[PDB]
């Protein structure tokens, strides 16, 4: 169980741990948050009280070092840093944890709601999508725009997600126009899982990660990738059984977790309707499909 | 993006540019069977390519041998079609390639996108103009090839005959448009008003009858009093 201490709160904040959040005054004795259940990616995330513009936050894994967050008057944000003296930061921890000045990560002990929202998530793939290599953690925020939005402007700050787009040579194969464009198979089997991300597993990923950062920071171009790479399992009529047993056990979780009060913003009506009525796989999503019937029947 | 009454001119500026028209691509009778079923007997259709500047006329017939052992042939016939003339288009030389395609009905819009991925810098554009280029199988000459092909063909015409030796573009359009309007609103009453003298006879060349200035004049009012009385009948107005 490991544990990430704050220097300070200066300047009241909401904090999130994951799919939790807890509201901190300014110049609280806030120092940070303990009991962080190992073996998972975790996200820490802000939105200022007094500019609820830019939530912004921190992807990381605490196997991978000692991270802390510490205020910056100049920059106005809370920081993510390493410390790389382990004695020094033990120190830390175990005062801030002796003045139980630290708020513990409420996980119940029944609930695998991170798990299953994380299950193909990895630290690793994130540094890739996320590219600021000195630093073992990555920044995401409400305004940064992907690789794809950024062709249709400062590459340092981009999501770095696989561009997919049914309309494209990568897409299409010369003399199969209508065969690809109406079944997907050849572009999500040949072109995207064999070609780019080699396994199910890093393709899952990534789509579970484009979900995150569009809950939790409403990133607009994280919820396109979401949704484009949904659109492309459920367009392809031959995908392997796994996979859609996979996929909507993904999905349900997603529908599951997601704010109520976000449905209008977060979920796009064509890509969902065509995926759980008309596509190919409108009848391999039962979970996910029963979930959104009763959760969102509106939206479909 | 679409093509209006607003952007009319633009059909006749300089920058080449084709109108496609599927909608005689596929074409059925429709007829019971013996058990009293009801089946389809597809006949040959043909794309409608216009240069509406030059009036050059790509006229790809469609054989029914290319729907033999097809399913969803209504979905395949817009594919066939934009695959048809991203052929012609690669088949043209560089300076005769359009800039831009004008569908005139939005389901070939993917379909043509598609086909064209190749060419990037080639517009492809739907219309909100009501274009009534479903009535070119009421012109008598090309009815005739399309109905005698025994084969897949590409056939070129001049769908203005002589008229811009004496007339505009912009004209020759306008007058084209209303003759197909009238044969697609009341074909025997149309092709009564074009042969009705036998005296004015159509070329050899041509399409239509050899009509003089003044006759194209008695003509057009002809064909626009015939598209008026239908309408006050279709609505009761």
């Amino acid at each position: 169980m490991n544990t990430v201490p704050f220097t300070s709160a200066p300047i009241e904040v909401t904090i999130g741990i994951d799919q939790y959040s807890f509201n901190v005054k300014e110049n609280q004795p806030f120092h940070g948050i303990k009991d962080i259940p190992i073996g998972h990616v975790h996200v820490i995330h802000f939105q200022h009280a007094d500019n609820s513009s830019m939530r912004y936050g921190y992807w990381f894994d605490c196997r991978m070092g000692n991270f802390y967050i510490q205020y910056d008057p100049k920059d106005g944000l809370y920081k993510m840093m390493e410390e790389r003296d382990g004695a020094k930061f033990e120190n830390i921890v175990h005062n801030f944890k002796e003045r139980q000045m630290m708020v513990s990560y409420p996980k119940i002990d029944e609930d695998d709601t991170w798990y299953n929202l994380t299950e193909f998530v990895q630290m690793d793939k994130i540094r890739k999508i996320v590219r600021k290599d000195e630093n073992q953690f990555s920044y995401v925020d409400s305004s940064m725009t992907t690789v794809q939005e950024n062709e249709l402007s400062d590459p340092a700050h981009s999501l770095n997600y696989t561009v997919i787009n049914f309309k494209s040579r990568e897409a299409i194969r010369p003399g199969h126009e209508m065969e690809d464009f109406l079944d997907k198979s050849y572009y999500l089997n040949t072109v995207m899982l064999q070609g780019i991300f080699k396994n199910s597993s890093n393709y899952f990923g990534e789509l579970q990660f484009a979900f995150l950062n569009a809950m939790f920071f409403g990133n607009y171009g994280s919820s396109l990738q979401w949704h484009a790479m949904i659109e492309l399992i459920c367009s392809s009529a031959t995908v392997p059984k796994h996979m859609l047993d996979k996929l909507d056990e993904i999905l349900y979780y997603q529908i599951k977790t997601l704010p109520e009060q976000y449905s209008d913003i977060l979920l796009n009506e064509r890509v969902w309707n065509i995926c759980l009525y008309s596509s190919f796989q409108k009848n391999s999503l039962h979970n996910t499909e029963k979930i959104m019937e009763n959760k969102y029947p509106e939206l479909l | 993006g679409a093509m209006n009454s607003s952007n009319y001119a633009e059909l006749f500026n300089n920058d080449i540019k084709l109108f496609v028209d599927d909608t005689n691509v596929y074409r059925v009778t429709v007829h019971k069977t013996f058990e009293g079923n009801v089946a389809t007997k597809a006949i040959n259709g043909c794309i409608f390519t216009l240069n509406p500047k030059t009036g050059h006329l790509f006229l790809k017939i469609i054989h029914t041998s290319v729907w033999a052992g097809q399913k969803r042939l209504s979905q395949l016939a817009k594919w066939k079609t934009a695959e048809e003339v991203s052929a012609l288009v690669r088949s043209l030389p560089k300076e005769e390639q359009p800039k831009q395609i004008i569908v005139t009905r939005k389901a070939m819009l993917d379909p043509l996108e598609v086909h064209m991925l190749d060419f990037p810098n080639i517009a492809i554009r739907p219309t909100e103009l009501r274009l009534p280029f479903s009535a070119a199988m009421s012109i008598d000459k090309l009815s005739d090839v399309v109905m005698k092909a025994t084969e897949p063909q590409m056939v070129l015409f001049n769908i203005y005959d002589d008229w811009l030796d004496r007339i505009s573009s912009y004209t020759a359009f306008s007058r084209l448009t209303l003759l197909l309007r009238a044969l697609k609103t009341n074909e025997e009453s149309a092709k009564m008003i074009l042969l009705s003298d036998p005296t004015i006879t159509i070329k050899s060349y041509h399409l239509w009858p050899s009509f003089t200035d003044e006759q194209w004049i008695t003509i057009e009012s002809q064909m626009r009093d015939l598209i008026l009385t239908e309408y006050g009948r279709k609505y009761n107005v």
